[PDB]
């Protein structure tokens, strides 16, 4: 618990931890900062997101290595170790989801913060769904879908089609459709419509905003190239 | 690929 | 503590952890395997060494990032966080040194195992010396020197000049001289003599041994190029 | 550079 460290110090240390590539530390500092109870600024939300995407990204890559070895194998060691990594990953996803539920989402009133947190909620339920096999796997998938859908509804009402958070949300929801929901046609249609509506709005942007939006558009096009 | 999201 | 897991299972999981790039896990499994009390085979020594070099390698890279930021800075946060990483690094080095002292070195009777463990002992005292500033920094440097020197004496009596452990020991002792002991001339002379005596022994080797030895010779030449 | 020593 980071309860004895100042909020501003936790934020400063999270930035240092990023520079040092100490992502577990970075996540613990940002968890501490959230638990101070104040809303997060745009920059602080990004730090929270980057910390946990790196932590869970390493766990997911490890889980995929071990899952592949285990599939080829079919002693208990490979399964046991895959299970250990899986439980650790589930614990990190549950931690992030807990921060969003207590109480980041309910205090997020602006569209930019609310969309950001709901996209996170969809992503972390998606990572749970990647490893799920039991009685609640359908419910996990629906929890991801519901979070992404609420984020999409807000983003289409409140943000321009080139907004980078709106674009990244659509990208990740399209990956959800393709990889989790077994809806490749929905994934392709979402990615295409998102790309085209962004293209048509680029003329409104400054040079710096243009760079930000076109970077994510390229990720949409990369997926469309792979899927079609 | 999803958003890499690994660098602030 | 890994006391309830079988030795063979710990070894198997250390190999899986390597494939999954889970080096902290890898180190904990290999620590558990050492604590079973049996000597380690050549392969098991390599697993132990690789696990801890990755763990301490990440800590050292982080410490250097933070130390550099702290030097440029001269709030307490940068120093505090550098100190936290430093203490963690010191704890890992102390853990490795403890395994070597209890009881890997004393049970190592063959030259190949004894040289391997003494080289490790020099390396981990060297990593302690990289961060040391207090009353015992000279003693830490001398502990590294003494371990490397005993390893060198055994290796010159018992191994051919192309033996990869002998070569890597000489490489790392030359780095100790250059970077820690402020003896660049000793570092250059050790690297040159090691390279030349290895060159003269390559004719005795099979194609596979030739590849193993020449790879480390290239690291010696790379340092000589940088130092001269 | 010392021995990388990072891969078995
Ligand atoms: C989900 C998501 C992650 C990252 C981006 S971004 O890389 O465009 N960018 C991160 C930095 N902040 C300040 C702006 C957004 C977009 C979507
Ligand atoms: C200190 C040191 C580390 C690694 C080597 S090596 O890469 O040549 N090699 C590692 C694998 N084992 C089986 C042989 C040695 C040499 C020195
Ligand atoms: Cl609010
Ligand atoms: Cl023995």
């Amino acid at each position: 618990a980071m309860g004895s460290m100042e909020r501003a110090s936790l934020i400063q240390k999270a930035k240092l931890a990023e520079q040092a590539e100490r992502y577990e530390d970075m996540a613990a500092f940002m968890k501490g900062a959230v638990e101070k109870g104040e809303e997060l600024s745009c920059e602080e939300r990004n730090l929270l997101s980057v910390a946990y995407k790196n932590v869970v990204g390493g766990q997911r890559a490890a889980w995929r290595v071990l899952s592949s070895i285990e599939q080829k194998s079919n002693g208990p060691e490979v399964r046991e170790y895959r299970e250990k990594v899986e439980t650790e990953l589930q614990g990190v996803c549950d931690t992030v989801l807990g921060l969003l539920d207590s109480h980041l989402i309910k205090e997020a009133g602006d569209a930019e913060s609310r969309v950001f947190y709901l996209k996170m909620k969809g992503d972390y339920y998606r990572y749970l769904a990647e490893v799920a096999t039991g009685d609640d796997k359908k419910r996990i998938i629906d929890s991801a879908r519901s979070a992404y859908q609420e984020a999409m509804d807000i983003s289409k009402k409140e943000m321009p089609p080139t907004n980078p958070i709106r674009l990244g949300l659509a990208l990740n929801f399209s990956v959800f459709h393709y990889e989790i929901a077994n809806s490749p046609e929905e994934a392709i249609s979402l990615a295409k419509t998102t790309f085209d509506e962004a293209m048509a709005d680029l003329h409104t942007l400054s040079e710096d905003s243009y760079k930000d939006s076109t970077l994510i558009m390229q990720l949409l096009r990369d997926n469309l190239t792979l899927w079609t | 690929g999803s958003i890499p999201g690994r660098r602030s």
